[PDB]
């Protein structure tokens, strides 16, 4: 008989609420303490997280809830503005949220003075994903089960339309910002739209149904990884129109593909927690087998640390941290 | 922005290679791969919007047309007539008056076997009717077929016997022998000259090249003379007969090797074969193959022999530009490097081989275009044929089909710099 | 098999290659006679001749043979077939050789098809089934006289005596007859020379220049031949290059009658230059009259003339031709023609001057020039798809290349070997691997083409247009090669027509009244009398005007507008709104007064209501409910009928054409009804009932337009080519998830293309044939399995039944059922995407299949949400109620029982939180059963244990009413806390009145 | 063939995890050595600290790429010394 690899989370944070979604910052906001946002039916919490590296004043993990908002809805998706900033006396935090009401809320916070949200017209169905398609956070690109890519201003006015022949699941702003908008569709296709001319500049073609998630390399925008069917795939644009790397992602239904925001070769594909506890597998480039695999009783939402290789998954009353080091 | 670029032609941007809107039938690749194009197989592109390929003993035809988002082109399979001394597509020609993506509307065929029997189609797509005409040949090996206006044809033998075959609206096929030569020094040439018949002291050298100049002219380059006819719908009149056996020989010999002092002794050995008779803005160009087998290794020197065709006749002026294209040769059975001039007003002339095209100029004409090489160095990218269609130079490629080179994305020339040089060259100073 | 003659053809005349033909068995019909839908066809390319025996309803195993007559190319029209009670005799004439072959008879190869099978062995098994023996069965044309190359005549027959008589055009212009001994003895093959006169008269005229009573001339060289046997004489009719039809007597060896057929045609001098090979002759012998008819095509580069002559016999044993009819014809050169005397019908295949190959049929007796009802061929590949720098070419190129009828799997393969280069061949591939290869090879050419430092919209669209245009035009040229015609064949008994193109063989099918009217242009519609268009002349005129308005609307609608309708309809939009938008567009762009003509023709109608209702009644076949469904053959000897691969192919091609036509008819009809509404319903005869009728029919037109949109889309939506066992494993995984409708059905995938319609037909329709056969055999034709199938009625009834099962306003869910059983979840996802916004019934079923694909993907929350909407209609949609009531009723409330079953389903799914939530939902219904209350409360307790909320488990326990379950869960608690070393829990529990239970435990 | 082999691999991996979680060291060793499974024998032999069978398996599977997983599991267990 044989067993492959599994382990308990490197860190674990207790919770009095379930974690539907939990995410760090894609770009640094100017804070040593890593900002972390997690949402649920009852509460949505922004906090600063620290794990011990220096000083004996910090033991294990220190989690300081910066603020907690009373909620009454299951959070569907959250996207911060790619303009990341927390260095001021009253740092300004800007992001977009989707709820079960098929609506878009532009939530903004001014650090212990006010918290606001705007009502933005949503999709005929649920909005699958959404990003801020502007490098400062004024325009929002949203894609949902209605095969419409909708670009909205801060007012809630629909700036632009891109029609799809299949429900658009994934939308991605250029992390640096060049009017480039990545579109990932369930069949497995990738389409790059130029927001200035409202047309596709490039496309990656695949037919492996279904596509579940995708991720640029934060350190290599030209490198794209994804999860489709059961396997993680990789393109290196613009020299690809069909997948060039294709290796299994999980024994489980791979749900999200994410890139570690410290390196150019570290990524994660998450397994689906169906009958069996969710598998979490950190791979490496030029090494088909994942370097690390852990087990989580419930797996929903996976993220990577802003500047370091840590992958996070939130579940029932628990928040599991995997510190991937070399 | 740039237009779709061929891989080997990617470096070349001065001319842009674009799909004509037509690619070859799949039967064509299968026939070619079963009988390679480096074996003797003859393909032709028709300016009326057609293309054909003869292999072994079979012909395959398909429409070609310029397209906006592709077009419809019919493909058909045809048997080359039996009794072939050697198979070629040159025994089949079309008098097509069409140029559309529906260019099948004015098609008529005459084909000949190397015995002088001729098969006439009123149309390729009227399968079920043949016209059998006994041309003047008994069993003579027919060489060429030249489609001329009037939906008529000029059947050519290996010894260059020309007979205009004229379709009838009834469905009979008329044989009228073209008169052969008038010269300026030989004997009688006004007597009809045909094989299986009496003999006259006229020039009857083998046919090297033909050109139906669309200025009412039918030019036939030979190894000894250029013969110009006017071939109206029902009439033939040889306007000109230029005896080029000597003159262009000495001019080409001087243009290539004129420096040496043993010219009289060596000249006996130079064989100059005038490969092609094309036409450009200055006039008729006589693509010539000149070489000396007494000096080894054999080097085939090409000389562009331009004669100013005024639309009908070529001036007595001759300009022989010795022009070389690489030291290496490709072949499909013969040593080939062929010059095509897609239009009679375009300065660009395209040399082509199995691996590269060379767009250039004569070097003595009234204008010029940049000398650029368009490579297609690959497997399945050998040039099966070349020609013109809808005003643009097209080439039939082994596993890619019909691709045209359009003159665009090339640098320009300014006249102000030369004036500046004239202004600056003057005035001096001293102190 | 290669046969070696010792001599070859003679050159110097018309070519003889490129011919073809066919023979239909007269024993066809009935399950067991000797044959059923079986026939043979052959195509001769010069020295090669391919013979394939095909049956429409049954696949014949090992049924293709290739005979290479290497020396002589087979003469056109020189292959004949005769039947004897033991064997089939094949007589084939070439330029300089004649051959007789013997083949086993179908009834002599045993006749029984009692066993229910889909494929059957043909009569070819080995080399022993074919023979070319007896150089008495094969004889050399003697040097005296020979056979001239300037003619294509050839015929053969078995005389009433039994001799094999071979008539060839003699060089002198007579008939050379090769007489091979009968099927009883073998002597020396004899020679006869049918000349102008007999031997005695030839000797008499031998010393004078006779060509009318002596040896004829090459002007009499027979061009076409026909033969009739009477008593023991074989009378030969010869069309010759001088337009004299010449008759020779086989025993008399002399010419009896020479008739100038130019008396019956306009005498053109251009007929004489076609007098070599453009002239054709066919003969058909009517047994019901004992009269043979000669149909003669006198071709002319001006126009051909067909003439029909009847043979009537005098009391001298001489036949004469009487002119029955002379139907004028085009100069389009005739590939072939025939005429069947079971119908008096002439079928004619011409090639015109465009690869739109010309097909018509007309009765000679009915007209004096015929009206030649048209026949519409498969679509030739299209021109413009998406112009680079003006449109993304690639998507349109792929869609057109995947459009059936204008492109083929072989073309796709060979264009793949285009864009893959190399001398290797790309052939015989699965469908999904084929499309993947298409994409990969076009992308490989793209990647080699692109070296840019800046990527742009126009550069992208361009590289697209050249690459996909190369691939597309290669496939287009191959399809055009396929579009080349070879021959025509008719089957009188079971009524279908086959057309041999280069390679393939196509079929010809009759249309409905509405589709005939819509596809036929206005000119030929007037050539159709008002009697068959409609019962009333008034109704017929109304329908004609309606179809004319449809035609003008269609011609006014362009391709850009069509793209606009496609985009707006796939966008969530009612069809009526898009139709009125486009009508407004036509009004705004109306400067041609085409709407003025449409309105004038609408006012010409006296009562459009019955015309609309008739067009919609030939439409409306809907049967709600599902109790006649048959997903397997009811073994009643009916399952032996149809259901084959060829039947599936022909049916699916028919369905594609019908849907493609009639969806556009739907769209144009809705647009026209909106235009009539804007014009006004108060200005026509019958206005009072017209006003409400149109308002009632407009939503009907909208829904029916949506339905045939769905149908036409399904006809082109492809199905993956995957092995059966993988889908079986997937269905097993579904069943593990506690999922119904995961049924496994053994179906045979075709090595080639698969659409979802092909999948559904091959998976369900064949299985439901016996019930369809049980109904239809009673309704029309013979009720026995030996029915002489009435194909024209059969196709209409099958179409009606298929529309009944595909009606979206019906509980008929069989198409999506087949899709889920065959694991086509992506196709199902776009299926439900297009169906849901306007779905009539089984919206809950849509949510079911949606969430089933979602759970296969592994989206717990949203898949469960769509399960929630499914549960919102489990007992409220008819098809789902069919699937349940094995889960309702009984001791507990039906809804509580369904709660419990889905609770088990969620326990088969996982995530104890989900069981928690379903229990919380069921707690409202759980007020009736203390057993269910205790079970759900104990599940809550056990979940408390699972996540370690010990105080919470204690509270859940204190909730429990029953002391027995209290004791049981107390034991569970004690055991688990002991094993978990959670002792403090046990003590700090402040139990009361449970103290004694704990003490005892 | 390789699809079948790989899928077989993961499936029996999850099939065989539980009693590995539960113990039964001798039987785990017997079956794993009988069917030649390197990593499982590794991790058991070091949580039993039996370096001796560690070398014996390294010798047995020198051609079977034992050392890769040896280095790996060393790395995850932080005894890079």
């Amino acid at each position: 008989m044989k067993q492959d690899s599994a382990s308990n989370a490197t860190y674990t944070v207790d919770c009095e609420d379930y974690v539907h979604v939990v995410e760090f910052n894609p770009f640094d906001s100017g804070e040593a303490g890593s900002l972390l946002a997690y949402g649920g039916i009852s509460y949505v919490v922004i906090a600063s997280c620290r794990f011990q590296e220096e000083d004996s004043t910090v033991e294990g993990i220190e989690f300081k809830t910066l603020k907690t908002f009373h909620h009454g809805e299951r959070v569907v998706a959250i996207a911060w503005s790619p303009e990341t900033r927390c260095d001021a006396l009253l740092p300004l935090l800007r992001f977009a949220t989707a709820a079960g009401d098929k609506k878009i809320r532009i939530f903004t916070s001014d650090f212990q003075d006010k918290n606001e949200y705007k009502v933005i017209e949503g999709h005929s169905g649920y909005i699958n994903d959404l990003v801020f398609c502007s490098p400062e956070g004024t325009d929002i690109a949203s894609v949902g089960d209605d095969h419409t890519c909708r670009i909205w201003d801060l007012d809630g006015k629909q700036i632009a339309m891109f029609i799809l022949r299949s429900p658009g699941m994934s939308v991605a702003w250029h992390p640096e910002g060049a009017f480039k908008l990545m579109v990932a569709e369930k069949t497995g296709t990738i389409r790059f739209y130029d927001l200035t001319t409202h047309q596709a500049i490039l496309s990656l073609e695949s037919v492996q149904v279904p596509l579940m998630s995708a991720d640029w390399c934060v350190r290599n925008t030209l490198r794209i990884g994804a999860v489709a069917g059961n396997d993680w795939i990789i393109w290196e644009m613009p020299r690809s129109s069909y997948p060039q790397d294709n290796k299994p992602a999980h024994a489980d239904r791979a749900r999200m593909f994410r890139w570690s925001k410290c390196n150019e070769n570290v990524f994660a594909t998450t397994g689906y927690p169906g009958k069996m506890k969710s598998q979490i597998a950190i791979h490496h480039l030029a090494h088909p087998q994942p370097i690390l695999i852990g087990t989580a009783p419930v797996g929903s939402g996976l993220s990577w640390h802003r500047r370091l290789p840590l992958c996070v998954v939130g579940g029932y009353r628990k928040l599991f941290f995997w510190l991937t080091e070399m | 922005s740039r237009v779709y670029l061929h891989p080997a032609a990617s470096e070349t941007v001065n001319y842009n290679v674009q799909l004509f809107g037509s690619s070859l039938p799949v039967k064509v690749m299968e026939a070619l791969s079963n009988a390679s194009a480096d074996e003797p197989m003859a393909a032709c592109i028709h300016e009326g919007g057609w293309a054909w390929l003869a292999c072994n003993d079979r012909l395959i035809i398909w429409k070609i047309s310029h397209s906006s988002s592709a077009k419809l082109m019919v493909c058909k399979e045809l048997p080359l007539p039996l009794s072939d001394s050697e198979w070629s597509a040159d025994l089949v020609d079309i008098c097509a008056q069409t140029g559309d993506p529906a260019a099948a509307q004015s098609v008529a065929l005459m084909a000949a076997t190397p015995e002088g029997s001729s098969r006439y189609w009123p149309n390729i797509l009227h399968e079920g009717t043949y016209i059998e005409s006994y041309t003047e040949f008994g069993s003579s090996l027919c060489a060429f077929v030249t489609a001329v206006k009037g939906n008529s044809f000029i059947l050519s033998s290996e010894k260059n016997q020309l007979v205009r075959l004229t379709p009838d609206a009834s469905g009979k096929m008329n044989q009228r022998v073209l008169p052969q030569g008038q010269g300026m020094l030989s004997g009688i040439g006004r007597r009809v000259s045909t094989l299986f018949g009496i003999l006259s002291p006229a020039v009857e050298s083998t046919l090297c090249s033909v050109l139906w100049d669309k200025g009412d002219c039918f030019y036939t380059l030979t190894d000894s003379s250029i013969n110009k006819w006017d071939l109206d719908d029902t009439s033939e009149s040889q306007v000109l007969n230029w005896d080029m056996s000597r003159v262009l020989r000495e001019y080409i010999s001087d243009a290539i090797w004129g420096s040496e002092s043993d010219y009289d002794d060596i000249k006996a050995g130079i064989n100059i074969n005038y490969l092609s008779l094309n036409q450009n803005c200055d006039g008729l160009v006589i693509l010539s193959a000149a070489w000396h087998p007494g000096d080894n290794p054999c080097q085939i020197y090409y000389t562009l022999v331009t004669v100013k065709d005024e639309g009908y006749n070529i001036s007595d002026e001759i300009t022989v530009e010795v022009t070389q294209f690489n030291p290496v040769f490709q072949a499909r059975g013969m040593q080939l490097c062929q010059l095509v001039v897609p239009n009679f007003s375009s300065q660009a002339c395209y040399l082509y081989t199995q691996e590269m095209i060379f767009a250039c100029s004569t070097g003595t004409g009234r204008s010029t275009l940049p000398q650029e090489k368009i490579p297609f160095e690959a497997q399945g990218d050998n040039i099966v044929g070349a020609g013109s269609c809808e005003g643009w130079p097209v080439f039939f490629i082994r596993k890619s089909g019909m691709l045209t080179v359009v003159a665009r994305e090339t640098a320009s020339v300014l006249p102000e710099h030369m004036e500046e040089s004239l202004s600056s060259v003057s005035k001096s100073s001293r102190q | 098999l290669s046969l070696r003659p010792d001599v070859s053809l003679v050159i110097g005349g018309p070519k003889y290659s490129d011919c073809a033909g066919g023979y239909c068995y007269n024993e066809s019909g009935s399950l067991l006679s000797a044959t059923r839908n079986r026939f043979i066809h052959w195509t001769s390319y010069a020295d090669t001749l391919e013979l394939v025996e095909l049956s429409l309803d049954i696949n014949l195993l090992n049924n293709a043979v290739r005979l290479k007559i290497l020396n002589c190319s087979i003469l056109p029209g020189g292959v004949h077939i005769c039947e004897t009670q033991n064997n089939i005799i094949v007589l084939i004439l070439t330029n300089q050789t004649v051959h007789r072959l013997i083949l086993p008879h179908p009834s002599r190869m045993y006749r029984s098809e009692i066993i229910s099978d889909s494929h059957i062995q043909s009569i070819f098994t080995d080399i022993g089934k074919t023979n070319f023996h007896d150089p008495n069965n094969t004889y050399v044309i003697p040097a005296i006289p020979g056979r001239a190359p300037n003619s294509t005549a050839s015929t053969a027959w078995l005389s009433s005596d039994g001799e094999a008589l071979f008539a060839l055009p003699s060089v002198s212009g007579g008939i050379l007859v090769i007489k091979m001994p009968p099927r009883d003895m073998e002597g020396l093959v004899t020679i006869a020379e049918l000349k102008q006169s007999s031997v005695m008269q030839r000797l008499l005229t031998g010393w004078m220049p006779s060509s009318i009573r002596g040896d004829p001339g090459p002007a009499h060289l027979p061009v076409s031949l026909a033969v009739h046997t009477l008593d023991h004489d074989s009378y030969l009719f010869a069309l010759c290059q001088d337009h004299k039809l010449r008759m020779w007597s086989y025993k008399d060896q002399m010419c009896l009658m020479v008739a100038d057929m130019l008396e019956y045609v306009p005498v053109s001098k251009d007929i004489r230059q076609t007098a070599g090979t453009g002239h054709k002759l066919r003969l058909a012998y009517s047994d019901t009259l004992e009269i043979l008819y000669l149909g003669v095509y006198l071709h002319t580069p001006r126009q051909g003339q067909f003439c029909v002559f009847q043979l009537v016999c005098t009391e001298s044993n001489r036949y004469s031709l009487e002119h029955t009819s002379s139907i004028f014809t085009n100069q389009e050169t005739l590939i072939d023609f025939t005429f069947t005397l079971s119908s008096m019908n002439i079928w004619a295949l011409w090639l015109d001057d465009d690869n739109q190959t010309v097909m018509k049929h007309i009765n000679f007796e009915r007209n004096q020039a015929g009206h030649w009802n048209p026949v519409f061929v498969n679509p030739l590949p299209d021109d413009d798809l998406a112009i680079g720098d003006e449109q993304e070419p690639q998507e349109a190129y792929l869609e057109c290349l995947f459009a059936p009828g204008r492109f083929t799997i072989a073309a796709l393969q060979k264009a793949i070997q285009i864009l893959r280069k190399g001398s290797g061949r790309v052939l015989d591939l699965s469908w999904e691997e084929l499309k993947k290869e298409v994409t990969l090879t076009v992308e490989k050419e793209i990647q080699n083409a692109v070296v840019d430092y800046d990527v742009s919209q126009e550069e992208f669209r361009q590289i697209n247009i050249e690459n996909w245009c190369k691939f597309y035009t290669c496939c287009l040229q191959y399809q055009e090669t396929l579009s080349r015609p070879l021959a025509l064949v008719v089957h009188p008994n079971t009524n279908m027509v086959c057309l041999l193109r280069k390679g393939f063989l196509s079929f010809l099918a009759p249309c409905s009244s509405v589709e005939h009217l819509y596809l036929v242009p206005g000119e030929h519609l007037l050539t159709v009398d008002e009697s068959v268009i409609c019962d009333d002349v008034d109704g017929a005129s109304d329908i004609v005007s309606l179809i004319q308005c449809l035609h003008m609307i269609a011609d006014y609608i362009t391709e850009d507008m069509a793209y606009q309708m496609e985009s707006a309809c796939c966008h969530p939009q009612s069809p009526e709104r898009v139709a009125e938008q486009i009508l407004e567009d036509l009004i705004a762009n109306d400067i041609d007064n085409i709407m003025e003509n449409i309105q004038n023709k609408l006012q010409d109608i006296r009562n459009p209501i019955q015309a609309i209702s008739f067009l919609l009644q030939n439409m409306d076949y809907e049967t709600n409910m599902d109790m006649e469904q048959s997903q397997h053959n009811v073994r009643l000897n009916l399952s032996t009928l149809y259901g084959s691969v060829t039947a599936s192919s022909v049916v699916c091609q028919a369905i594609y054409k019908i849907s493609a036509t009639r969806f556009l008819i739907c769209r144009d009809l809705l647009i026209l009804q909106h235009l009539l509404l804007r014009l006004g319903d108060m200005a026509l005869v019958g206005a009072g009932q017209l006003l409400h009728s149109q308002q009632e029919l407009i939503p009907r037109a909208a829904q029916l337009l949506l339905s045939y949109y769905m149908i036409r889309w399904g006809s082109q939506c492809l199905a993956c080519a995957v092995p059966v066992d993988l889908l079986e494993s997937n269905l097993q995984h579904l069943s593990v998830l506690e999922l119904s409708d995961s049924q496994v059905e053994k179906r045979r995938y075709t090595s080639g293309i698969q659409t979802i319609v092909e999948l559904f037909f091959e998976d369900v329709g064949r299985k439901h044939f016996p019930q369809v056969f049980a109904h239809l055999f009673i309704q029309s034709g013979s009720s026995q399995v030996h029915r002489s199938l009435n194909w024209a009625d059969l196709i209409h009834r099958i179409t009606s039944y298929l529309l009944q099962l595909l009606w979206p306003s019906n509980p008929n869910f069989q198409f999506a059922e087949c899709l889920m059983r065959n694991c086509q979840y992506t196709q199902l996802q776009e299926y439900v995407r297009l169906l849901l916004p306007w779905c009539q019934v089984n919206v809950g079923s849509c949510h079911f299949m949606l969430a089933q694909c979602y759970l296969v993907a592994g989206e717990g929350h949203k898949a469960l949400d769509c399960f929630s909407q499914a549960a919102s209609e489990v007992e409220r949609e008819d098809f789902l109620e069919k699937l349940i009531r094995v889960e309702e009723g009984e001791s507990v409330s039906p809804r509580l029982q369904y709660y419990n079953r889905v609770l088990r389903l969620l326990e088969d799914v996982g995530l104890p939180e989900l069981v928690i939530q379903l229990a919380t939902i069921a707690i409202s219904e759980a007020s009736d059963d203390w057993r269910s209350q205790a079970a759900l409360r104990t599940r809550i307790f056990k979940h408390h244990l699972d996540m370690g909320h010990n105080s919470q488990a204690y509270d859940a326990l204190t909730q429990i009413p029953d002391t027995s379950r209290q004791l049981d869960c107390l034991r569970q608690l004690v055991v688990v806390l002991c094993e978990r070393s959670q002792l403090q829990d046990l003590v700090e529990f402040p139990y009361v009145n449970l103290h004694n239970e704990v003490v005892g435990i | 063939y390789n699809i079948l082999e790989m899928e077989y691999a993961q499936k029996r991996s999850e099939l065989l995890s539980p009693l590995l979680i539960l113990g039964q060291y001798a039987w785990a060793s017997n079956l794993a050595e009988k069917y030649c499974d390197f990593d499982i024998l590794v991790q058991i032999c070091e949580m039993t600290d039996n370096q001796s069978r560690l070398q014996r398996y390294m010798t047995l599977f020198a051609e079977q790429n034992f050392s890769d997983f040896l280095f790996r599991w060393y790395l995850e267990k932080g005894k890079r010394g």
